[PDB]
């Protein structure tokens, strides 16, 4: 009667669909197909004279213990006499990445060495440089061996890794200039501001520009610390305020005043001020205001804690980087492209390994197109041959394209495809020149890559140049016409020629032409008609296609261009790109172009810019206009933005490998976010290759960042055995095997001794195990507690405490947060206070990362489960309100409420805006004092409306309890000014966004490249715009917020002047 | 009224064509390319480019792409297409995890095949130093030799061992990679259907114009 004893025969109730809840694993641990080595191991050692003495020895002993072990029991075994000191040997072994890795740090652990068979081979001492042979450290940060490298036989690989040292050489001599200063500041960057400008809301929390501040002192034995709390101008800078304390320190009734001025001068300089409980170090001339520590502790309500550093315990700490250069220390005569007298035609040969069912499948060709972006002809196919069974082609196709048109970024891009039966099989790219600028010729292999999970599109111009490493895929080779000679894109010079020649030849043709448009007609002399629908053209956003006439009406008046700079992303999507003749004249424009604004020279590193001398350009501004800090907050996109740059050697990469080694903040962040990507195959190279030149001139840094790696492979082996043996096992149990094995020496060394990588400024010491445990998620994520082992940890706080996650693939928080942190900074310098709380996060991994754990904070359903009386029949909508007054009792309550509504305002646009996952009281947080914030985010730009979804969602709808708090304790809310308020802040954080709303579609658009799948092409990209409604005028828009806020709500949003 | 952004691209995804409609900026749009919109007429021009091409222009347009009754048939042909795409979802995860694996066997072959070297070498070792012993003083004897041989025996027996373990490997990197092209095989005949699943999905609300 239920189902109308419908039988479902094939049910089998037994297996499971991971229903019955943790994402992509597994990678090996201690042993070959082993996670975690028994404690007690035999070992196979392997001597000189051929003798196999098997030892027995336990999983955490060091290989001094294992040799004076070893030539002691191997006395007893035949041959002694042909064995020298021990001393004179060396332990080697294979590992899982499959190399003989000889182990000369003989104070490392058995399990610690990644062995993959249980044995030890022992050796003299061979390639005497003992030295150079510590390209482990740089492949053990890496995660794959160095000599992997130099067994690479492409020139362009083996070319990048000897010219990249020019960078790396031009940056260690900056760090040594006038040292040891200059090696501090590497080391520990000023952590500051951009501007030195105060928004007005912080300056008022001064009266008239004053901050009390402590500086504080160590003398004897090195225990006891004395304050000096000085009050001092805002904007006064370090030296002066090093100068302030050491007066108050050594006022007396035994000095004089002019005897107090002297001995401040011989002290002054001897000094510099450290923030306490964390290496911070405020080491150049800027408004005290302008380091963030500072401008935090004005905003939440504290009194800053300095310490005063002598430069020669701080100088005593930072080693020498002593650089050293690597045993690693075109053609002549060519024929030029515009000589070359043909159409482009390429000839497609022979798929071998295509997997498709004959029965399902009817025929599959071969399509193909040329590409820079966008395309520059018609898209063609061969015909559908050898349907299935066997695919075998020997066509030629013709390419409707003269050779000389071919811009310098020219693709092929092609797909085998099945049969409006119409279906993407495989896929793979070429670069028609090469990093030599040379016109490819010949046959090339070219092993193809599976179409992605959104991936409708047939041929797919925005995936990655190259061919895939993978052998066992769909390998199609195919065969380049070549013209007796090796081609050649031709000079500047040339295209300068060409180009003085081509707009000469312009100024006489006649009159009109039919479609004149692409040239003017008009004169020097430009009408005023014309003047503003250029830079009306110039404010619209990227997304906002361009139709063929504005192209080439823009592409006409060009010349009046460089009067509106920013107009140039425009103006290049107008050039026909198969037309050599518009090319070489926008080469010449661009080439002196008004450099602009790094947030508008962004777009010019996306996917639609490959052109060279375009992203030179972009580069170029980013040298000049963008600054340490703004570039640390933009690093994640620069660093996607490598992925669609055609060969390994360029600018980009030049630049950022630079600002790394000269700036060790950036550096940090830089070597996690590649490190971060190895894993995926696409740019596994790429990427080693940048990090091994990173870690080669980094220096000491390099052993720092060991210790990170040498921790996170620790834990990832640990949440390993506890997703996988573990489970089905209480939590109970669970947590025994994870005290137990923390306990463990090996572990005790790996987690103890290094810095937080979510910021390398915080040292974590010992951990404490009564506060580390396995939270209660499905993804077993880890609670992990350490010491702060700073001098004054006291000060800023004792214990450190982070999440590691080995489940969930964090980039799309690390993302939504980076977007939120740029929504806070936007506002609040604007002078419109809205406080968000961009937490922590940093994906190190596939699907493994670190969540900062903010204290004091609570998901409202705890908040709501605490407050519920018992007899549990239906909770409150004051509990959380309640909650909130008994921790903000007096005068503080109003700010409270004041917070937790800023918060609450920012947090509401923030989300609506990004289309962030639906809201509810798990995902939900307030603190104490009374700040809310959103936590695990989901997927961002709407997501699950790729299921049935014009949606244009409100994930933050404000429930009875939120209101309740906005409006104090008022009944029916909606009315009160509290609220009237509220919504007035709403109003004026949409569209403060709205204004910038390119750069949120040009940070987007960067992230095209990460494998994301909420971000696989532009019309995801498209959400924002809709939300943020761009064609719409902005009073329109507003009235749309207003608009969807209403109707999710039901009744609030219809009165205010716009 | 009665072929007349976001939307629009979605129905040019995957000759075709249509019109589109801030005001003062032009009035309508034939967009894939854009050309902004006597127009005499709106549908006057449009069938003069149907037959034609749009070159003489500027340096064709081919393709003009139960009110209860239909209502359930949206979560119909969306139950299975949302079922599709799980399987869809599975296989992709399959597929790719098993091709990590693959590598891993690859990797350990390549490992196995170092590890089996250095024994090889060891054994070879041991014949160059031991039968210095064997033909040097003699009358040691087998109090010597036997505990010789003792050790050797082992140091072959063990790579036996080695070499069966790496065959072992390497059988199972063919089913693994057999399994692999499998998984593609089926990706491939459940895809076309999925977009065929998809595509009325569409066309079935578009009529239309949610449980479901
Ligand atoms: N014109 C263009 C360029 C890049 C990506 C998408 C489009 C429109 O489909």
């Amino acid at each position: 009667s239920y189902y109308h004893h419908h039988h479902h025969h094939d049910y089998d109730i037994p297996t499971y669909f991971q229903g019955a809840s943790m994402p992509p694993r597994p990678s090996s641990g201690e042993l070959w197909g082993i996670h975690l080595m028994p404690p007690r191991i035999l070992v196979e050692c392997l001597l000189p004279n051929g003798m196999i003495v098997t030892l027995e020895c336990l999983r955490e002993a060091t290989l001094i213990t294992i040799k004076h072990e070893l030539f002691k029991e191997a006395r007893k075994y035949p041959l002694h006499q042909l064995l020298q000191d021990e001393s004179s040997y060396i332990f080697v072994s294979v590992t899982q990445e499959a190399e003989r890795e000889e182990f000369f740090d003989e104070t490392r652990r058995l399990c610690d060495l990644r062995l993959f068979q249980p044995f030890l081979k022992v050796i003299e001492p061979v390639g005497n440089r003992e030295e150079k042979i510590l390209n482990r450290e740089i492949g053990f940060a890496i995660g794959m061996p160095v000599c992997e490298f130099d067994m690479v036989k492409d020139p362009e690989v083996q070319d990048f890794r000897r010219n990249i040292l020019n960078v790396c050489k031009e940056a260690v001599d900056l760090r040594d200039l006038n040292s040891p200063h200059s090696r501090a500041m590497y080391v520990y960057p000023p952590n500051v501001e951009s501007s030195p400008e105060l928004p007005k809301h912080i300056y008022n929390k001064l009266d008239k520009g004053q901050i009390i501040v402590v500086i504080w002192v160590i003398v004897s034995p090195n225990n006891d610390k004395q304050k000096y709390t000085l009050k001092i101008n805002h904007d006064c800078v370090p030296e002066q305020v090093i100068a302030e304390a050491i007066r108050k320190k050594t006022r007396s009734m035994l000095l004089s005043s002019e005897q107090l001025k002297l001995c401040v001068l011989e002290y002054q300089g001897k000094y510099i001020l450290k923030v306490c409980g964390c290496d911070e170090y405020f080491l150049e001339k800027y408004p005290l205001s302008q380091y963030k520590y500072i401008r935090s502790c004005i905003m939440l309500g504290r009194m800053p804690n300095l310490m005063l550093m002598a430069k020669e315990s701080l100088y005593s700490q930072l080693p020498m980087d002593c650089f050293t250069m690597p045993s690693y220390s075109g053609e002549t005569s060519t024929k030029s492209l515009w000589v070359i007298n043909s159409a482009l035609r390429i000839k497609i040969l022979c798929a071998t390994y295509v997997n498709v069912n004959i029965r399902d499948i009817d025929k599959i060709y071969v399509r193909t197109g040329i590409y820079h972006g966008g395309e520059p002809l018609c898209d063609n196919v061969n015909t559908q041959r050898v349907p299935c069974s066997n695919p075998r082609w020997n066509e030629w196709l013709n390419y409707d394209i003269y050779i000389p048109d071919l811009p310098r970024a020219a693709r092929l891009c092609l797909s085998i495809c099945s049969v409006e039966e119409h279906c993407p099989l495989a896929w793979g790219n070429i670069n028609l020149f090469d990093y030599t600028d040379t016109l490819v010729s010949g046959k090339m292999a070219l092993n193809l890559w599976p179409v992605p999970h959104g991936l409708e599109d047939l041929l797919n111009p925005i995936g990655v140049t190259g061919s895939n490493p993978n052998k066992e895929t769909p390998c199609l080779e195919l065969e380049f016409d070549w013209f007796s000679s090796v081609v050649k894109f031709p000079d500047m010079s040339v295209i300068e020629e060409h180009a003085n020649w081509s707009v000469s030849r312009e100024a006489g043709f006649s009159y009109s032409h039919a479609g004149l448009s692409n040239r003017l007609a008009r004169d020097n002399e430009l009408r005023e008609n014309d003047k503003e629908q250029l830079k009306a053209i110039s404010t619209r956003d990227p997304l906002s296609e361009i139709t063929e006439q504005e192209k080439d009406f823009l592409w006409s008046h060009r010349h009046y261009c460089v009067t509106i700079p920013e107009i140039l992303p425009k103006l290049l999507l107008s050039v026909k790109w198969n037309s050599r003749d518009e090319v070489a004249q926008m080469y010449c424009l661009v080439k002196d172009w008004p450099p602009i604004k790094p947030e508008q020279a962004m777009e010019l590193l996306d996917c639609n810019y490959p052109d060279p001398m375009v992203r030179g350009f972009a580069v170029r501004c980013l040298e000049k206009y963008l600054t340490d800090d703004k570039l640390s907050q933009y690093l994640i996109q620069l660093v996607q933005v490598l992925k669609y740059e055609q060969y390994l050697d360029n600018l980009l990469v030049r630049f950022l490998l630079k600002k790394a080694l000269t700036n060790q903040r950036i550096g940090h962040f830089f070597f996690w976010h590649l490190k971060s990507e190895m894993h995926n195959k696409t740019v596994s190279q790429r990427f080693g290759l940048l990090l091994e030149s990173y870690c080669r001139a980094c220096g000491m840094y390099l052993k720092h960042l060991n210790r990170q790696v040498e921790a996170m492979e620790k834990l990832i082996n640990l949440t390993d055995i506890l997703k996988q043996e573990k489970k089905d096992e209480t939590q109970k149990v669970q947590m025994k095997f994870l005290v137990e094995q923390m306990r463990r020496p090996d572990f005790m060394d790996a987690l103890q001794g290094f810095l937080s990588p979510l910021n390398p400024a915080h040292q974590l010491g010992n951990l404490r195990l009564e506060e580390c445990r396995i939270m209660s998620s499905a993804k077993r994520p880890l609670w992990l507690n350490w010491e702060n082992p700073d001098i004054m940890s006291e000060l800023l706080f004792q214990n450190n405490e982070i999440i590691f996650k080995n489940g969930d693939d964090l980039r799309q928080d690390m993302l939504t947060l980076q977007i939120i942190r740029i929504m806070e900074n936007i506002w609040q310098n604007q002078g419109l206070d809205l406080r968000m709380l961009p937490y922590g996060c940093l994906s190190i991994g596939d699907c493994v990362g670190l969540i900062e754990v903010v204290r004091n904070s609570h998901t409202i359903m705890q908040i709501q489960c605490k407050g519920g009386l018992k007899g549990a029949l239906q909770f409150n909508s004051h509990t959380l309100h309640q909650w909130l007054k008994d921790k903000n009792k007096g005068e503080i309550y109003d700010a409270a409420i004041d917070l937790f509504t800023r918060s609450c305002a920012g947090y509401c646009v923030a989300t609506f805006i990004l289309g962030i996952g639906d809201r509810h009281n798990s995902n939900i947080m307030v603190k104490d004092d009374g700040q809310l914030f959103h936590i695990d985010f989901g997927h961002f730009l709407d997501h699950k409306k790729k299921k049935f979804g014009k949606r244009e969602r409100v994930p933050f709808v404000l429930t009875q309890d939120f209101l309740i708090v906005i409006s104090k304790g008022a009944q029916e809310c909606t009315k009160t000014r509290e609220f009237e308020r509220f919504q007035e802040m709403c109003y004026k954080a949409y569209l403060a966004i709205r204004q910038h709303a390119n750069l949120f579609i040009n940070l987007f658009s960067m992230m095209l490249g990460s494998g994301m799948p909420e971000l696989q092409s532009f019309d995801d990209i498209a959400y924002i715009r809709k939300t943020l409604a761009l064609d719409k005028t902005e009073q329109e828009a507003l009235e749309y917020f207003m608009k969807q806020m209403n109707d999710a709500h039901h009744g609030g949003w219809t009165t205010k002047m716009d | 009224q009665d072929w007349y952004r976001e939307e629009v691209n979605e129905k040019l995804r995957d000759g075709t064509f249509l019109v589109r409609d801030t005001k003062m900026h032009g009035d309508y749009t034939l967009t894939n390319k854009l050309i902004k919109i006597k127009y005499s007429s709106v549908v006057e021009l449009i069938n003069h480019y149907r037959n034609e091409s749009l070159a003489q222009y500027n340096p064709k347009l081919l393709y003009p792409v139960n009110i209860e009754a239909v209502g359930k048939k949206l979560h119909e042909y969306n139950t299975q297409f949302q079922e599709k795409s799980r399987e869809y979802d599975r296989l992709y995860e399959e597929y790719t995890r098993t091709s990590q694996e693959i590598q891993m066997k690859r990797t350990a072959i390549e490992a196995f095949n170092e590890t089996i070297k250095i024994f090889e070498e060891q054994c070879q070792t041991q014949e160059r130093y031991s039968k210095e012993y064997i033909e040097k003083f003699k009358r040691g004897n087998e109090k010597e030799i036997q505990r010789i041989m003792h050790n050797y025996d082992k140091l072959k027996s063990r790579i036996s061992e080695i070499i069966d373990s790496r065959r072992r490997l390497e059988e199972d990197l063919k089913k693994q990679a057999a399994e692999y092209r499998e998984i593609d095989k089926r990706m491939n005949s459940i895809k076309p259907d999925l977009i065929q699943l998809r595509k009325t999905r569409d066309q079935y609300l578009m009529w239309l114009t949610n449980e479901w």
